[PDB]
C-alpha cells in the first residue's frame, strides 16, 4: 500500500502513487518534498509534520494546520490534495503527511523582474482575493511576504500558508491589529515590484521602524498616544521626519500609460499608511480602479470555508480522509 | 481586458 524513501535524515513513508520525491523545504513546520502524483498525474507537495505531538505546543499547530487546510478553499490559496498516515492504528499513530498543490516559484524573484501593469495589478488582484478569503474565514495572516506568495508560469497566484521587513507597524510594535494589517504587506510587496528592492530595509525592528517613519513621515500625535510609553519616548526623541510624496518615493522613472502609473501610486499611497486606522481595507483595495479591472464576484467574494488527547483529535482529523 | 496567460519566472 505504502513504501519508504529515504530523504536526508528522515524517512518518508508515503502512498505509492507519489514518486520522484525531492526535498524542497525544511523548517519548523516540517519537511516538504516535491513529488509526482501518478494518479492526478501532476506535481504535488508532500509535507511530513515534524514531531506532530512531542509537546502540547506542536500538536496544536498540527491540529491547527489540518483543520484549516480542510475547510479553507479558494483558487488563490494553496489547495490541499490529501492527508494520510502510514500507521495502521491510533496506538501506533506517529506521522502526519499533507499533500498539497505544487507551484513553480514564490514572488522573491518575479518581483525583481519586469511586470507590466497587467501582470502587476493582476498578481496583486489575486493576492487581495486570497487574503480576503483568508480574512472572511477569521484568519489574519500577518506574515505575508515574497517567499510567502507562490505563483505559476500561467500567471496565477496563491497564498502558501495561513501564517500565524514586510511586517506592519502594529506588528513590529507590541500593538493590536485588525484585518488591514495584511494590506501593509501588500503595500510593501507591491512597492518592491516597482522599486526593485525591499522598500523598508531594517537591520533590526528598531532600524526598520526608523526607515519607515523617515520615509513616510512621522504619524500624527493621536497615534503616538496609542503607543507604548517606552517606544513613544523613543520616537519623540528624533528629528522631525516629514516623509516624501509618493511621486518622489515612486517616480515615473519606474512606470511604463499615464493613467495606470498614477493609479498604482495612488493605491500605494493608501496601503502604506503607518496609522492602521487611515489605511485602506481589502474591499476598498479590490474596488480601487487599478485592481478593479479583473474584479469578479465569484473570486473576490466566494462564500467562507466554515494532552495525549491531541493525538486522537489529529488522528480523527486525518482519518476523515 | 484579457487576463495574463503567462508570467516569465526564469
Amino acid at each position: 500500500n505504502f513504501y519508504s524513501v529515504e530523504i536526508g535524515d528522515s524517512t518518508f513513508t508515503v502512498l505509492k502513487r507519489y514518486q520522484n520525491l525531492k526535498p524542497i523545504g525544511s523548517g519548523a513546520q516540517g519537511i516538504v518534498c516535491a513529488a509526482y502524483d501518478a494518479i492526478l498525474e501532476r506535481n504535488v507537495a508532500i509535507k511530513k509534520l515534524s514531531r506532530p505531538f512531542q509537546n502540547q505546543t506542536h500538536a496544536k499547530r498540527a491540529y491547527r494546520e489540518l483543520v484549516l487546510m480542510k475547510c479553507v478553499n479558494h483558487k488563490n490559496i494553496i489547495g490541499l490534495l490529501n492527508v494520510f498516515t502510514p500507521q495502521k492504528s491510533l496506538e501506533e499513530f506517529q506521522d502526519v503527511y499533507i499533500v498539497m498543490e505544487l507551484m513553480d516559484a514564490n514572488l522573491c524573484q518575479v518581483i525583481q523582474m519586469e511586470l507590466d501593469h497587467e501582470r502587476m495589478s493582476y498578481l496583486l488582484y489575486q493576492m487581495l482575493c486570497g487574503i480576503k478569503h483568508l480574512h472572511s474565514a477569521g484568519i489574519i495572516h500577518r506574515d505575508l511576504k515574497p517567499s510567502n506568495i507562490v505563483v505559476k508560469s500561467d500567471c496565477t497566484l496563491k497564498i502558501l500558508d495561513f501564517g500565524l521587513y514586510y511586517r506592519a507597524p502594529e506588528v513590529i510594535l507590541g500593538m493590536g491589529y485588525k484585518e488591514n494589517v495584511d494590506i501593509w504587506s501588500v503595500g510593501c510587496i507591491m512597492g518592491e515590484m516597482i522599486k526593485g528592492g525591499v522598500l523598508f530595509p531594517g537591520t533590526d525592528h528598531i532600524d526598520q521602524w526608523n526607515k519607515v517613519i523617515e520615509q513616510l513621515g512621522t504619524p500624527c500625535p493621536e497615534f503616538m498616544k496609542k503607543l507604548q510609553p517606552t517606544v513613544r519616548t523613543y520616537v519623540e526623541n528624533r528629528p522631525k521626519y516629514a516623509g516624501y510624496s509618493f511621486e518622489k518615493l515612486f517616480p515615473d522613472v519606474l512606470f511604463p500609460n499615464k493613467l495606470k502609473a498614477s493609479q498604482a501610486r495612488d493605491l500605494l499611497s493608501k496601503m502604506l499608511v503607518i496609522d492602521a486606522s487611515k489605511r485602506i481595507s481589502v474591499d476598498e483595495a479590490l474596488q480601487h480602479p487599478y485592481i478593479n479591472v479583473w474584479y469578479d464576484p465569484s473570486e473576490a467574494e466566494a462564500p467562507p470555508p466554515k494532552i495525549e488527547e491531541w493525538k486522537e483529535l489529529i488522528y480523527k482529523e486525518v482519518m476523515d480522509l | 481586458p484579457k487576463r495574463p496567460t503567462t508570467l516569465n519566472l526564469f
